[PDB]
DNA sequence: GGAGGCCAAGATCTCAATTTCGTACAAGAAATC
DNA sequence: CCCTTCGGGAGGTGCATCCCGGTCTCGCTTGGCCTCC
RNA sequence: UUAUCGGCGAGACCGGGAUGCACCUCCCGAAGGGUCU
């Protein structure tokens, strides 16, 4: 991905950096100041290499466009195959190769697509960078405006918290109020000239919103900066564009299927990519036959309301209780996957300090400090929507636990702008479908999005062969077996093909009451 | 003979409400809902079809035109039979089913029954639900409470004669002991409406008829005030509505509309723009509506319709673009073939 | 026999208010919200309707005038029909027969009835609501806080004789003592109430009688104060207005109007213009406008209104404009034949 | 029987301030605003009236005059219920009847309650 | 007092799932062209008075391999009020052949 | 004078009544246009 | 360089409507009669 | 899939009346000063 490697003058910053603590080893600083390799490699093959490869001054500033960028991506412009994070295949998207170069001679594999369109969501954004434009009109600036500007920076991490893209009602009021206020400034700006400009950007902003799709408030990846997010329709067919712009793409993933079957499971990205019948070359499912075992506990229809008012995100107490007693039942090491920070905090709250020593995934803490740790101490490892899949490996390639308690099923929340606006977009394209309509076809795309990460969860617990799970869906919303007609029924597709039959003959925690009835 | 889709939006001037007997319940005033209890309201394409079945009865009246005193030709049957298509006479000609062109000749002599139909005979109009455009738009108007005029301000007191004040102390005290009685039968009937829940049939039947009796009781209470039937001072429900400035989108057909036909709705459509009026509450000038459609025709057999032109509706005039409109509107005022009296 | 349509704005002079049953909760006094909870306030079209009405109440009174007491005609009921349209002696049926063509003569004789319905006769007025042109248009006023008199001003002291300023020291102690009660108790009640979030459905009802329990405890507490009912010093939660200076859009219309209804309207126009207060809060000079409104007439059937005249309120004077309002204002002053003694 | 409107202006001879308790936020007192924060200040027409209202209690109290020790004839409930507007012992009530039409001559007797209500 | 009928809610999405057995191009150009005269009136059921059953309807036409078991998508037949977009060139070509072979004999 | 079409007549009968509510989050990478 | 103040008191009541008015049909043959070929 | 095929449909304005208002002063206490052609 970059910006994670030598940098040339951040490693004539690190001779200073070293020598004040590392200053034993300034020798091999030196070794490491001449050879320009990429530091992830760096590391892990020679021996260790723990003296100076603490990443923080190692890496890129902020403004280190140092031509170095060029260097790296010419070198690994020859290859037979390029690990790597996604960036490139998106960050060259509209650069017109100037980063990448030949296209027809390179294939594609988009490994973990699941996430790739997940994330996608959140890439359809442009961040509108108060702070940038603050920065960007620095001699044509109305400075008496700054503090609309500076309120408007407050509101949006309000709202959008810590989230890069987050849909409350605020959301969107904050959008058109905070571009209503800057059209505010907008007759505030001095010369004529940059007055028009800052207009039409704004104007450009204005349409590219009410015009079509989905406005927002976000807070940037990268420096937590504020930003005032909306669709780039654009950017939705131009990955379809530049993904069939590669000679044969393929987009590859472990959990890129709703259900077993792929002529209904795989309509979800060929609407989202817009693709159409045209690239629909293959839609194949590849399953183990034999892989692991998997025993199910699933919290049956009688097993307390998760949220008893899911406004506010109260946790029913009854429910609290008893998935904190059924945790404490547990008997060995387990990974309990939760879908919210705050559900941690509440289990780990009312989680009496039972033995097994537990482990909480704080909000923002990154997943590789706690997993490492818990590695060598094992027991309960409450992590959330923060695991981001990966695995809990234990330290010599082995399963450090046996139970995978999933406590609610991680559904996403009522996106009410996502609708109203994907509606305004239907509206103004002309395609008659009421908000209600467009209300079902968000709550279906969420849906199947929770049907996605759940399959990534229970992914987590099988990675060996040798693998031996005992999955606890804690949800009472998880279907019964038995209820066939039960309203999140497409959530059963979570559980493998292969594992079906242990789902079918799986024990109930707090199941509904069955009779004799004669009438059979 | 073209079918003509109306598609618009009606934007609301002042708040849009309707009460229909399904929807509304002891709960409250709600609006007709899109198919559940929290379900978008829409306002019913019933209502807006007779407002504006009205509005071209009234369109046919004032062409047939109106005599010395301001009567029409039209008897009371005719009127019934262009606004509501009911036959009082029985006169009607019912069609047997079966009979080949069923009404073609009322139909070409009856341009408004043609378009709104009859029993036995298919209305060419299709008016459609209008849906809100976005979440919310709709909330409870009205509320507020009636309240005593004497009691706001003492200067209306001036203008009463002494046997007149205490009428009005009479009506007071007499509306206060009611309020007192009335209100501990409520509480008594309340209590059975919680006792409902224990639905035994038996049980419920009982409670059912206990409750009606404790109705009964009410109603007697309220026959033996002398000055006062009703409570002066009472909250008045308030009405579900949509809100002002409301988008509500909606869809109307004329399938296979003639030429005279079509220029009939729209001088109906025109006739309405008078007063767009749609629903009730019209004390509150509820009903208020600027509504743009565009007319598009669909020649079977063609993979797209073509845009004959718009019909928008708004405070300061009808706008009408497209010269296939101003032509039907045309052929429809210069045709005198149409018998709408009853044959 | 016309439709007018009073299209306009209305400029608060003085923070406008209204306290809509439904609209207010356990926060405040609160302004309806035009929909949702965050919607854009709206003023109520009742409260124009009413104050209008009274207005108009208020000038046919002074039309058949006073006798030399001082003294209306009209018996309490007439007044209560013209005003509120609440028939005392219960004499008005919804659907007799018998009165389907007598509305026409009563509406003759009644101008006021015509213009301001009752039960059963549809009026031809519609009043709509005032909504805001701009937003952040509303705020909280009226926010204050009783204050014991003796304390804020020493130089009342003197004027009380020993056994008053005795009376205050006991008042003050019942005060103190009363607001340690219930504020302990009331602080248990909050957070009771803020362990009713988190609460088991059933659990629900239990902890609503305990709330209920701890109100009648403050109750109890209160009816056991043997100097005052209620403490004298008190912070008065503000109320939610429409701020000074609010463009407020007002739609009005007169269905069918004869020259003499839209005259009587604008009588009543006029004389609400003597005191343009709408709403409440008459303490606090709430409730003052200064409304301009566009009257535009449509003949049906014509494509576009036409603009009879202004009709400006201001608090300099009430300015006519057009001669058509002229017209109708001279016509409904000279026309004797309006009987509002008989329904 | 006539409705007067005084329409006019306050001049500041010196700085106007009033702490409305809702408007004053705990960052900083904050003079009522004309709604929204950034709306234009307003001064309450409550502290107005009550400045008036016990402005008129005096005045009351001075033309009923006082007795040799400088006692007004009144006592403690009907000073509060002249200025503060608040009964001692209870006895006010809304929407009661009997009091009807006892309000012309309840104001033609005590003009300032009658003013102030 | 007009009693209720029951009806599917605007924008209802309904799964449909239609079919023609073994097809001579002529029978589904017949079909399709049908779908098209269709969407100009786009009406399912009653209650017309009320403009119900206006429906537009995106069809995905799958046909089955020869001899596999498996659907391959040949076309969609999307009927909206902006108009019908029949896409895939085979059902363009099934409705010329069903315009073409005009030795069609309707009457007996 | 035969062949179409419209309209009235013909035996009693078989059966059953819902009572609204979805879904409540995390972060992967970045020379962004 | 100082240093950001304590508190006080949060309502009392009213009144919650009356009434309409709930359809035609028709799933079959047959001849009698009334007009046309 | 014990055969082949059968749009259930046509018409209706639910509307008509009401001011929610009536009372409250949120005030009391203070020096920001000294320091350098």
């Amino acid at each position: 991905g970059k910006a994670n490697y030598v940098s040339l003058e951040k490693v004539r910053g690190l001779l200073l950096m070293d020598e004040f603590t590392d200053l034993d080893t300034v020798k091999v600083l030196e070794k490491l100041a001449n050879w320009s390799k990429p530091l992830v490699e760096f590391e892990e093959e020679y021996g260790e290499l723990p003296a100076q490869i603490t990443p923080e001054m190692v890496t890129y500033s902020i403004w280190d466009d140092i031509q170095d960028i060029d260097d790296i991506r010419l070198n690994a412009l020859s290859a037979n195959f390029i690990v790597t994070t996604h960036a490139m295949v998106m960050v060259d998207c509209m650069c017109n190769h100037r980063i990448l170069g030949d296209k027809e001679n390179m294939y594609l594999i988009i490994d973990e697509a699941d996430i790739f369109v997940d994330m996608l969501e959140v890439w359809k954004q442009r961040r509108f960078n108060l702070r940038e434009l603050t920065s960007a009109f620095n001699e044509h600036i109305p400075r008496n405006g700054v503090h609309v500007i500076d309120q408007l920076m407050n509101d949006v991490t309000s709202i959008a918290g810590d989230l890069h893209f987050c849909s409350t009602p605020a959301a969107v009021a904050l959008f058109d109020n905070s571009f209503n206020a800057l059209s505010k400034v907008g007759r505030e700006i001095k010369n004529e000239a940059a007055r028009k400009a800052f207009f039409d950007c704004i104007y450009s902003w204005e349409m590219l919103g009410l015009s079509g799709g989905q406005k927002g408030v976000g807070v940037s990846n990268k420096r937590r900066e504020p930003a005032l997010i909306a669709v780039n329709p654009f950017i939705g067919m131009n990955v379809g564009r530049y993904c069939t712009q590669w000679r044969s793409a393929l987009l590859t993933s472990a959990t890129l299927s709703i259900t077993s079957t792929p002529e209904t499971g795989m309509e979800w990205l060929c609407k989202a990519l817009g693709l159409t019948s045209d690239t629909i070359s293959i839609r194949k499912i590849f399953s183990p036959d034999v892989y692991g075992s998997m025993k199910l506990t699933i919290a049956g229809a009688d097993f307390p309301k998760v949220f008893n008012d899911p406004k506010e995100q109260i946790f029913s107490g009854q429910w609290l209780k008893a998935v904190v007693e059924q945790l404490s039942c547990i008997q060995g090491p387990a990974l309990v996957l939760t879908a919210s920070h705050y559900e941690t905090r509440m289990i780990a709250n009312q989680l009496g300090e039972v033995s097994q020593p537990v482990y909480i995934q704080k909000a923002g803490q990154a997943l590789s400090e706690i997993i490492k740790q818990y590695q060598e101490k094992p027991g309960i490892l409450i992590s959330a929507g923060a695991s981001v899949g990966v695995s809990p490996r234990g330290e010599n390639g082995e399963q450090i636990f046996q139970d995978l308690i999933i406590t609610r099923i991680p559904f996403l929340p009522p996106d009410r702008m996502k609708a109203e606006s994907l509606y305004g977009y239907l509206k103004e394209r002309g395609y008659s479908r009421t908000f209600e309509a467009v209300n079902r076809n968000i709550y279906l795309e969420n849906l199947r999005k929770v049907i996605r990460k759940a399959k990534q969860s229970v992914g987590r617990g099988i990675r060996s062969e040798n693998d031996t799970v005992r999955i606890i869906i804690l949800d009472p919303r998880f279907p019964e077996p038995t209820d066939l007609s039960s309203k999140h029924r497409s959530l059963e597709h979570i559980i493998p093909v292969r594992f079906r039959r242990e789902y079918r003959s799986c024990e109930i925690l707090s199941p509904a009451y069955f009779e004799e009835d004669i009438q059979c | 003979m073209r079918t003509l889709n109306f598609n618009g939006k009606i934007s609301t001037l002042e708040p849009l409400t309707v009460t229909v007997k399904n929807a509304v319940s002891t709960s409250g005033h709600r609006l007709p809902r899109n198919g559940g209890f929290n379900a978008a309201p829409y306002f019913p394409g019933t209502s807006i079809r007779g407002t504006l079945r009205h509005a071209a009865h009234k369109v046919i009246v004032d062409r047939v035109g109106l005599n010395a005193d301001g009567k029409s030709p039209f008897d009371l049957a005719e009127h019934f039979m262009l606004a509501q298509g009911v036959d009082i006479n029985g006169e009607a000609e019912t069609f047997a089913p079966g009979e080949i062109n069923a009404g073609a000749e009322l139909r070409s002599k009856n341009p408004l029954i043609s378009l709104f139909g009859r029993w036995g005979l298919s209305g060419k109009v299709g008016i459609g639900n209008a849906i809100p455009d976005g979440d919310n738009q709709w909330g409870m108007f009205g509320g507020g409470a009636r309240s005593i005029m004497f009691q706001r301000d003492e200067s209306l007191m001036e203008f009463l004669e002494t046997d007149q004040v205490d009428r009005l102390e009479r009506l007071l005290e007499e509306q206060a002991e009611a309020s007192v009685d009335i209100s501990q039968i409520k509480t008594e009937q309340d209590a059975l409406k919680k006792a409902m829940k224990s639905a035994d049939k038996d049980t419920k039947a009982e409670l059912q008829i206990k409750v009606r009796e404790l109705d009964e009781k009410i109603q007697a209470r309220k026959d033996q005030k002398q000055e006062s039937r009703e409570s002066i001072r009472r909250p008045i429900d308030p009405y579900e509505a949509f809100i002002t400035g409301a988008e509500l989108s909606h869809r109307m057909s004329i399938k296979n509309a003639t030429d005279e036909e079509a220029g009939l709705f729209i001088s109906a459509l025109i006739r309405f723009a008078a007063e767009p009026r749609f629903g009730g509450h019209a004390n509150h000038n509820c009903g208020l509506v600027e509504a743009h459609w565009t007319v598009t025709t669909w020649k079977p057999g063609e993979l797209v319709p073509v845009t004959l032109g718009e019909i928008v509706i708004t405070p300061n005039g009808v706008e009408i673009t497209g010269d296939e409109l101003f032509a039907m509107v045309k052929a429809f005022n210069e045709n005198q073939s149409f018998d709408f009296t009853a044959r």
